[PDB]
């Protein structure tokens, strides 16, 4: 058996009496796989999209582009953007116009949410929360998501609000740390809440978020286009005048 | 790239070398003018030391380098202003045109003649035009013609006329560190015949400027710790007058005189003294400079200034004579009791917070060492008294000692404090209070008791080793004079032949700390001696440290060596029977480089298994190679300590598992930690399979080293240590004294011997017996414990700075920072980075410190070193 | 003139020194191996006389006996427990129970005695060394540093004059003050003077995670400290560990008040810790306990107050006698332009008028210098200043 | 190794040839020595046969533990992984000077004698909190300011550089620093340009990390934050947004405002202990100043306070000219409309105004952008 075979972190098996090496066996699965694994984000495509035309374009322009044409940014001598917000009423389509976007451009999508199940797969303690960069830089252009809980996204306040432990000051920790002082490239960060007036104000200023998209609840034409694309999962019959039943729904969500 | 347009040289000028040689004939003008022209525009670029690619020098190497080497030789019809323009233009080129080795062929434009007078058209250039000619022609040619044919054609006649313009021309511009490297250049050529090249600096360091003298005597002191004897001899005779004849400060010269007294002869020394003495310069110079030629440089010093004006002006060298000793000790106890220091530490002793006569012993030395700087004791040592009738009896006199020990520097009424105790008629009762006597007097080289008490004692030497304890005080009291009469009356001593051979081994031992010098008569009737004793005997090492070390002593302090040489011709035996072939020839070694010597030495028997058939030789080896240690320059010290590591503590059975830690003393007495930690590696383990006695020796070496810090409480650890192991009887009273020794008081810890500035030190000499009084088994009984405890008493103790004048007005007014250790730099050179510190008291000023003046003191009295500088008033800074 | 031939030279004996000492050999050292010349002639004789002459012997622990009969209980944190013997060498004298003793790996015998658990992270608070400042340098409190001397050092320098007058000296003593005045400086220098131990511990080092850890870890502390003759202990910032009983609704902030208690329980009752002398400094001590502050744990309270106007000359003069200045420089004038400041303040004043100096080219700060610095830091800086609200301790 | 500095003369002087002649002949004779016993009297092959011998006392199977406590004569008390702790040997080829508690011992497996020392295994956060390389171009990027500069250079670069001018009058370089003032205008820009243009080891750290969900963590990661500092080498801490620790409260932190208070505490115990600080410097910034406890930021702590005021309108077109360097603008547009776009504009708006407008350029495929590009950028951006 030759050393340089011998990469760190691999399963081998030890004979009895001298423990001496013996074979290499097959391997043993990354943290990662386990992590998304536990996590089960339902993955998704274009093809499932209804009315979200400009918003596809607008996150094509800002996710896409800076990846696989930098020459096109360094022609007009302007910094790449890192960060992307998405703001709308809840069920309205974000978390899966961010997989389908992180699917067909072929990233690595992960998803971090301060759990304590997943916390083995991290670190030892992870006293601070940069350390994931360790498990993300391997897997160079991957795409890291965070929602916002309906703490703020339904429940607001609590009372006096003050300030979120979850989402906020980890986006903060993250927009600080690649901004000047990260030397790995094609490393970005996606942000989903709603109803913006609530944000901290160091969050808002103009330097830090280069982008801001809107989800509005869908109008007639959207949610015929919903039911036309979930309605084929089912043994339907010939005549259905599905225009009626899209006016019949006062556009609640999505 | 590109090539031509711009380069109007590279195109015309080349050109007209090729056209040459169409033109050697009928064309006279032309192949001045040409050359003229060209040396013109040569000369406008090299106005300035930028443009070294010349467009004519550098770009005539393509094709007319050639020309230029076929210029003089290949023409037949130079003429004699042709010749100039010749020479000239090919001198210039040929000395970088070649390769490395361009030395040995520079004679084919430079070196074959001189052109006209070059050196005024080449100060315009700092080593390129004449300086690297002529440091070319010096490195290989005139190396060669002038090693023993310096008398020869115009290749060495004016050959020297123009190195010693280019030495001039060098330091004539702006005297840069070109006049640094023209001292090279002057101590290369002729380096055995050096005086000439002195000799014709010193013109020019006269006449050349006031402020340019003193970096020049600097430089040249500082190059002269290097040389062949006979250079060595020729740089101190040609340094003597650039502090004297060239500078009028009058002091420096005789202050630094002391390295040419002992390496060049003792006439030098004799005619500086008389030199000193006639030139008076009114009293404050001379004053200042005899203050500390009593004991702190050299002695004999007050019987040459004895002139006809015993007035004011030369009856000063009657307070040398007596006057300095008692002057010191009442500073000693004026100025540093006064401020810091009790009536009675006792420190030590009390240290044991956290039974047999040895402790009471050791208790003697602790008080010794705690009653340092004129600590009179009345009745305070009762202690040792009560033991005196209980047991050791050598321990007893060791204590009665002590009480003189304790009031040292004392010649006014230590006398009668030791003949409180003396009048007791025992066998050792005598020899402790003459001890003590000689220890309170020591220093004083007074008339008080040459032949009056002292000789009272010898009288009576029908008894026992009260005989041998009468000699060693008396000759410690004389060590610092050279007077004939009292070597010649301890000589007896020796000669009488009769059953006393410690009475002999300790005259020995006293009259080579008085004389060292002349009167082989001395040294040849203690080699007499030694044959007549040692050679029907096998008895223990008592002869060989008294013969070798008394004929090492006898004939030490000569570099010449020949001494030793009929020496060890006369002494001619088997090498265990020649003890003495290392010792005398290390004790004329006092300071020097002789790393080669040493290897020459160590040459007769690097290892050779040491098979019991030349351990003496081996010891002296070892001793030897503890040597060349009193200037080494902090260079040797570190492949010393490599030497000894790989080559005692590495392989060694007897010799080197026991003494290999004896040299570590000598090396240094400062401590530091790297040589404190290597030690303490070699002596804390106990290693029981080898002579833990030599471990214990090896502690007391270690430890050897006086001035505690704060890190010796670790010491005391090993003192818990000590309870169980180390046997008390074997290492309890070595560890205590070790550890008393080291904090004796405050002050007096200067063992390193160096005075002043860089002195060798005769105080090695009062060391020498104690490094070879601690090299066998027994501890010290009978023999030791008389001499371990007072082998050197020669320590100046605290002061360096106070005025020291007829109303001793001025006080302190200094500020303190780490010594100088700077060798080139700026105008007013940097001294060291440390200047934290500033203080306005006269107190302790540290060993590796130097305090430098203020508003406008400057000290103008000695302004070098002396550590007792008058510092005259002046008021001439605003 | 052989520049290169010199140079050559000393690198080709460079290099030759280089491969000497890889020829000797002192290599190795990645699986911790030392020197060949340290362990050369440690190479054999260990192989018979350390390998199989010396045992594994296990570490147990003594829980009772039993008399007429060693008939000795060990118990041990992993395997079972046992009853055993001594073995032949070892005396019945000095087995007394609940302490570590050797056992060996077969037939469970008792060898040796053992010294108990220490607790690393309180090993780690002896000092082991020395700071490097003096009572020199401390000037502008003359009677503090009296009478902190009086009782700190003296009884334990020259213990012969109290017990002959039979006056028991105190024990504690605590320091307070505005922050800046000095309290930490005046520790140091006491730990540099001392001779005896030097027992450092910082309150927030004492907020542990689990419950029940802080006053295990007093009760270390004071063992340690009562195992040797008799030295000191250091509290630094005490008003973090303890400030007053005030449990009110909700229990909050109790079990740092249990270390309180413990650590006052430490100091009286019982046979108090007897020959150990602790002294605490805090900068607002309006906040701690009324238990804590009687006579008997905290005897002593010096206070340390802003310097009125010598103390300031006196610190201008100590904090600038390494300068490089002229000749006709005043400090009363400078002493008298700052009526309320600190230590802290002069020497930054010092070094704002040293760094003016250098600023531009000059070598010898003036007057001005120091004017101007006095100006720019205290007038200045005025809209800071920590001070006016520290002065009613609140 | 030091064997001999005094290289005093650097030059083609005679003193330079004589000390380097001295030094080879005083090794060469050592050298000489040394092998006179390597070639005289071996007796064995020393050179081989000692690794041989070792490596047959030491056997192939080898566990690790972990030091607890170490008695003079040569043995020690080593706990294994299991838990169980024995009383094993110390061997006497195990160099034992770096020996200390909790370091990884190497042990046989049969006598469980102590037979090595095991090097340590790095560790994961001192990567986290390093910076590796350098981040973007030095002072000549940033414009403007022009003053705090030199103030920043003398507490920091200075000494580094040129550890003479202080010596010259004996002085001690100023303790530490720190940056406030409105937001977006060059504090962590600054900070950036010293990480890039400085030679010692750069750590950093955000203010809002110090606070933990357990009790008793925060002063932990101080302590071991400056532990770390204070062991690597001359470094920098910067520690931006610390009053951020005050002025936010999270229900996650199981203890309320005390452990805030602890915190503090300790961090003025780092700063300024009575232990030996080495050679550390601290830089801090913030934008509120007026909630940090004045205690924190007493002289002889934070020795200087720098503000960073708004920009005024020649900084503006500097800072335009800076930001448009690299962009194709057409002759339409002109900066000193954009001048007085706001009252109070800072410098981020400018590279907000400049990017977005890039991007809108780039949307309708136009290398060189317009006025118009700029006018509906502005409005996208400042006015919301
Ligand atoms: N009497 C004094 N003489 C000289 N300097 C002093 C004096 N008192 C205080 N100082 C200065 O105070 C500085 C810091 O003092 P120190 O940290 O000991 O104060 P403190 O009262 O313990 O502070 P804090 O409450 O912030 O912990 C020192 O560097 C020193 O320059
Ligand atoms: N004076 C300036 N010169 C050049 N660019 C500037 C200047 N001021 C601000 N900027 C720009 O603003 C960007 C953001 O600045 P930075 O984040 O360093 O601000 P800050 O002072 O740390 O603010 P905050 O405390 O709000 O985070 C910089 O990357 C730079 O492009
Ligand atoms: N525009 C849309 N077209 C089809 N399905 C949608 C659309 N928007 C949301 N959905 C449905 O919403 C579900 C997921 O909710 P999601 O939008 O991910 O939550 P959030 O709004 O919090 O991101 C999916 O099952 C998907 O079918
Ligand atoms: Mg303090
Ligand atoms: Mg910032």
């Amino acid at each position: 058996i030759d050393i340089n075979d011998v990469t760190p972190n691999c399963r081998v098996a030890l004979r009895n009496d001298s423990y001496t090496l013996h074979k290499i066996l097959p391997n043993k699965v990354d943290p990662l796989v386990s992590l998304m694994m536990v996590e089960k984000v339902p993955d998704s495509t274009y093809e499932m999209i209804g009315g979200l035309d400009k918003q596809i374009k607008e996150i094509k322009e800002v996710i896409e582009l800076p990846v696989k044409h930098p020459e096109l940014f360094e022609a007009l001598g302007i910094a790449q953007p890192k960060g992307v917000l998405l703001y709308g009423p809840p069920g309205t389509g974000k978390t899966l116009l961010a997989r389908a976007v992180a699917h067909h451009t072929d990233c690595t999508f992960i998803r971090v949410s301060g759990s304590e199940l997943v916390q083995k797969f991290i670190g030892e303690g992870a006293r601070m929360v940069r350390e994931l960069f360790v498990m993300a830089r391997e897997h160079a252009p991957s795409i890291i998501f965070m929602d916002e809980i309906d703490s703020i996204g339904s429940s607001r306040l609590e009372g006096g609000s003050g300030g979120d432990s979850e989402v906020q000051r980890t986006m903060l920790e993250l927009l600080n740390q690649l901004d000047g002082f990260e030397a790995t490239k094609n490393i970005k960060v996606i942000m989903a809440t709603n109803r913006i007036d609530i944000l901290d104000s160091a969050l808002l200023r103009p330097g830090r978020i280069d982008r801001k998209i809107e989800f509005p609840p869908p109008n007639e034409e959207a949610r015929l286009d919903i039911l036309k694309i979930h309605s084929r999962k089912m043994n339907l019959t010939r005549g259905i005048n599905l225009r009626k039943i899209a006016e019949l729904m006062p556009g609640a969500s999505g | 790239m590109e090539e031509g347009g711009r380069d109007k040289a590279p195109v015309q000028p080349q050109q007209s070398p090729a056209a040459a040689p169409g033109g050697t004939d009928e064309k006279p003008s032309g192949k001045e003018r040409r050359d003229a022209g060209d040396k013109d525009k040569e000369q406008e670029l090299s106005e300035e030391d930028k443009q070294l690619q010349d467009e004519l020098e550098m770009l005539v190497e393509r094709l007319g380098e050639k020309d230029t080497s076929l210029y003089r030789p290949a023409l037949e019809e130079l003429r004699r202003q042709i010749r100039s323009s010749t020479t000239s233009m090919t001198s210039v080129p040929k000395p970088l045109k070649f390769l490395r080795p361009h030395y040995g062929k520079l004679k084919e434009i430079y070196e074959n003649m001189a052109p006209g007078e070059n050196k005024r058209f080449a100060a315009d250039i700092i080593s390129v035009l004449a300086m690297t000619m002529s440091g070319e022609r010096e490195c290989l040619k005139y190396r060669l013609v002038g090693s023993q044919e310096e008398l020869a054609s115009w290749g060495h006649e004016y050959v020297r006329h123009l190195a010693g313009e280019v030495a001039k021309e060098w330091q004539e511009l702006d005297d840069a560190e070109k006049v640094q490297r023209e001292p090279l250049l002057t101590l290369v050529k002729e380096i055995v015949p050096y005086n000439m090249a002195h000799n014709a600096e010193h013109e020019a360091c006269d006449l050349l400027m006031e402020i340019e003298q003193v970096d020049m005597l600097e430089k040249d002191i500082d190059e002269n710790a290097y040389a062949k004897v006979c250079l060595y001899l020729t740089s101190c005779v040609n340094y003597v007058p650039e502090p004297e004849n060239s500078a009028l400060l009058r002091c420096a010269l005789g202050v630094f005189r002391k390295f040419s007294r002992f390496p060049e002869a003792l006439r030098l020394a004799l005619m500086l003294n008389d030199m000193e003495l006639v030139e008076d310069i009114f009293t404050s110079c001379k004053d200042v400079v005899v203050q500390k030629q009593m004991a702190f440089m050299l002695g004999r010093h007050g019987v040459f200034l004895e002139l006809s004006e015993d007035v004011e002006e030369y009856e000063d060298l009657t307070e040398i004579m007596s006057n300095v000793q008692l002057n010191s000790n009442f500073l000693a106890l004026a100025r540093e009791l006064d401020i810091m220091e009790p009536k009675v530490p006792d420190d030590i002793y009390k240290t044991h917070l956290e039974d047999s006569a040895r402790m009471n012993l050791a208790s003697s030395f602790v008080n010794g060492f705690v009653n340092a700087a004129f600590g009179q004791d009345k009745l305070l040592t009762d202690d040792g008294n009560k033991w005196l009738y209980k047991n050791k009896d050598h321990g007893m006199l060791s204590a009665a000692a002590s009480l003189g020990m304790i009031l040292l520097w004392d010649v006014d009424g230590g006398l009668t404090q030791i003949d409180k105790y003396l009048y007791s008629s025992e066998d050792y009762i005598k020899s402790g209070a003459l001890l003590a006597c000689g220890i309170v007097n020591s220093g004083v080289r007074n008339e008080c008791d040459p032949a009056l008490a002292l000789l009272s004692d010898y009288v009576l030497h029908n008894s026992n080793t009260m005989r041998l304890g009468s000699i060693f005080g008396l000759g410690l009291a004389y060590a610092g004079s050279n007077r004939e009469d009292v070597l010649t009356l301890l000589l007896p001593v020796m000669g009488d032949s009769k059953s006393s051979m410690e009475v002999a081994g300790v005259t020995a031992l006293a009259c080579g700390m008085i004389a060292v010098g002349s009167c082989n008569g001395d040294v040849t009737s203690t080699i007499l001696q030694t044959i007549m004793e040692k050679s029907e005997t096998e008895l223990k090492d008592t002869y060989a440290r008294w013969l070798p070390l008394g004929l090492g002593l006898n004939h030490l302090g000569k570099g010449e060596a020949i001494e030793a040489i009929l020496a060890a011709l006369e002494v001619v035996s088997e090498p265990f029977r020649s003890f003495a072939n290392t010792l005398v020839d290390v004790c004329a070694y006092a300071g020097s480089g002789n790393v080669l010597k040493v290897q020459q030495l160590l040459h007769i028997c690097s290892e050779h298994f040491d098979s019991k058939e030349k351990e003496e030789d081996k010891d002296k080896k070892e001793k030897k190679d503890k040597d060349k240690k009193e200037a080494p320059a902090d260079m040797g010290a570190h492949q010393g300590v490599a030497v000894l590591g790989i080559a005692l503590i590495a392989m060694g059975e007897e010799i080197g598992a026991e003494m290999a830690l004896r040299t570590f003393g000598h090396l240094l007495r400062y401590g530091e930690p790297t040589l404190r930690r290597a030690v303490p590696l070699a002596l804390a383990l106990i290693s029981v399979s080898n002579p833990r006695l030599n471990i214990l020796d090896t502690l007391s070496k270690f430890s050897h080293d006086a001035d505690p810090e704060v890190s010796y409480n670790s010491i005391f650890a090993m003192g818990m240590v000590g309870s169980g192991t180390n046997n008390a009887r074997l290492a309890a009273m070595l560890r205590q004294l070790a550890q008393y020794h080291a904090k004796d008081p405050n002050n007096l810890f200067m063992v390193r011997l160096a005075q002043g500035l860089t002195h060798l030190g005769k105080g090695t000499l009062t060391l020498c017996p104690y490094h070879s009084d601690r090299q066998l088994m027994s501890q010290v009984a009978v023999a030791g414990l008389l001499t371990v405890l007072v082998s050197f008493l020669d320590v100046r103790n605290i002061i360096l700075g106070k005025s020291h004048y007829v109303l001793y007005g001025l006080v302190a007014a200094m500020q303190p920072r780490m010594l100088v250790t700077f060798d080139e730099e700026l105008r007013p050179l940097p001294v060291s980075v440390r200047v934290g510190q500033a203080v306005d008291v006269v107190g302790q000023a540290g060993k590796p410190k130097t305090i430098t003046g203020f508003q406008t003191h400057t000290t103008p009295v000695l302004l070098a070193h002396g550590e007792r500088a008058e510092l005259a008033t002046e008021e001439f800074l605003p | 003139t052989y520049s290169r031939q010199i140079k050559q030279v000393e690198d080709d004996i460079q290099q030759l020194l280089k491969k000497i000492n890889e020829l000797t050999g002192i290599k190795e050292s990645d699986t911790g191996l030392a020197p060949p010349a340290l362990w050369d002639l440690a190479a054999d004789k260990q192989t018979l006389q350390s390998e199989q002459p010396l045992q594994v012997a296990r570490c147990t622990k003594i829980i009772n006996a039993d008399s007429e009969d060693p008939k000795y209980i060990i118990n041990v944190k992993q395997f079972a427990k046992f009853v055993v013997d001594l073995s032949d060498q070892v005396a019945p004298t000095d087995i007394e129970e609940g302490m570590r003793v050797g056992v060996d790996r077969n037939k469970y015998q008792i060898h040796i005695p053992l010294p108990p658990k220490i607790d690393p992270t309180v090993t780690m608070m002896q000092v082991e060394e020395k700071p490097d400042v003096t009572y020199s340098d401390v000037g502008g409190c003359k009677e503090q540093i009296e009478k902190l001397r009086e009782v700190v050092e003296t009884p334990l320098l020259h213990p012969e004059r109290f017990v002959n007058l039979g006056i028991e000296p105190p024990k504690g003593v605590l320091l307070f003050g505005p922050p800046g005045t000095g309290k930490t400086l005046c520790a140091r220098a006491v730990a540099n003077r001392t001779d005896a131990c030097f027992i450092r511990v910082i309150g927030s080092e004492l907020v542990q995670k689990y419950v029940g850890e802080g006053a295990r870890m007093v009760r270390e502390l004071f063992e340690m400290a009562r195992t040797k003759k008799a030295c000191l202990i250091f509290f630094d910032e005490i008003d973090a560990i303890g400030g007053a009983r005030f449990d009110d609704g909700a229990g909050g902030d109790n079990e740092v008040q249990r270390t309180m208690l413990e650590l006052i329980n430490q100091l009286d009752g019982f046979d108090p810790r007897g020959n150990i002398k602790v002294l605490m400094a805090t900068n607002r001590p309006d906040t701690l306990d009324p238990a804590l502050m009687r006579p008997g744990r905290l005897d002593r309270k010096i206070e340390f107050s802003l310097p009125d106007l010598e103390g300031r000359t006196h610190i201008f003069k100590i904090h600038a006698r390494s300068m490089s200045v002229e000749r006709d420089i005043r400090f009363e004038l400078l002493a008298r332009l700052c009526p309320n400041s600190t230590g802290a303040e002069i020497r930054s004043v010092c070094t704002e008028a040293g760094m003016f100096a250098i600023r531009a080219r000059r070598k010898i700060a003036t007057e001005k210098d120091f004017l101007e610095a006095v100006n720019k830091v205290i007038k200045s800086y005025a809209k800071f200043s920590a001070t006016p609200r520290y002065m009613t301790y609140n | 190794a030091s064997k001999l500095p005094l290289v005093t003369p650097h030059t083609q002087c005679r003193l330079k040839l004589l000390k380097l002649e001295r030094i080879k002949d005083y090794l060469l004779m050592e050298e000489e020595f040394i092998r006179n016993q390597e070639q005289m009297k071996p007796l064995e092959e020393k050179q081989e046969e000692e690794r041989s011998k070792v490596d047959d006392l030491r056997g192939t199977p080898m566990s690790v533990g972990t030091l607890e406590e170490i008695i003079d004569d040569n043995h020690a008390i080593v706990s294994t992984s299991v838990g169980s702790e024995h009383y094993v040997s110390i061997l006497s080829f195990v160099d034992k000077d770096l020996l200390e508690p909790g370091c990884s011992v190497l042990l046989n497996h049969k006598v469980h004698a102590v037979i090595g020392v095991l090097m340590d295994d790095t560790d994961p956060l001192v990567t986290v909190m390093k910076v590796e390389k350098a981040p973007q171009e030095t002072y000549a990027d940033i414009g403007g300011l022009d003053n705090q500069i030199q103030e920043i250079k003398e507490s920091v670069e200075l000494p580094l550089t040129h550890p003479e001018y202080y010596e010259e009058m004996g002085i001690k370089p100023p303790k530490g620093v720190i940056l406030y003032g409105p937001p977006g205008t060059g504090k962590t820009l600054l900070a950036k340009a010293v990480a890039n243009q400085t030679s010692a080891t750069f750590l950093r750290v955000v203010g809002s990390e110090l606070i933990q969900k357990y009790l008793g963590d925060g002063p932990k990661l101080v302590r071991e934050l400056f532990r770390v500092a204070e062991e690597h080498a001359p470094s920098i801490v910067f520690i931006d947004e610390i009053d951020a620790i005050g002025t936010k409260r999270y229900d996650s932190n199981s203890g309320g405002e005390r452990e805030i208070q602890r915190t503090m505490l300790e961090l003025l115990n780092q700063l300024d202990g009575f232990d030996s600080r080495g050679d550390v410097k601290v830089i801090m910034a913030t934008n509120r100043i007026e909630t940090l406890d004045p205690a924190l930021i007493r002289p002889g702590r934070i020795d200087r306070k720098i503000e960073f005021p708004l920009p005024d309108e020649k900084t503006k077109k500097r800072i335009f000219q800076i930001h448009t360097s690299r962009m194709t603008l057409a002759d339409d547009v002109t900066l000193d409309d954009l001048i007085m776009a706001k009252d109070d504009l800072s410098g981020a708006d400018i590279k907000a105004i400049c990017t977005e407008a890039g991007l809108m350029a780039l949307r309708e495929r136009r290398m060189k952008v317009t006025n118009e590009d700029f006018k509906k950028s502005k409005e996208n951006v400042l006015y919301k």
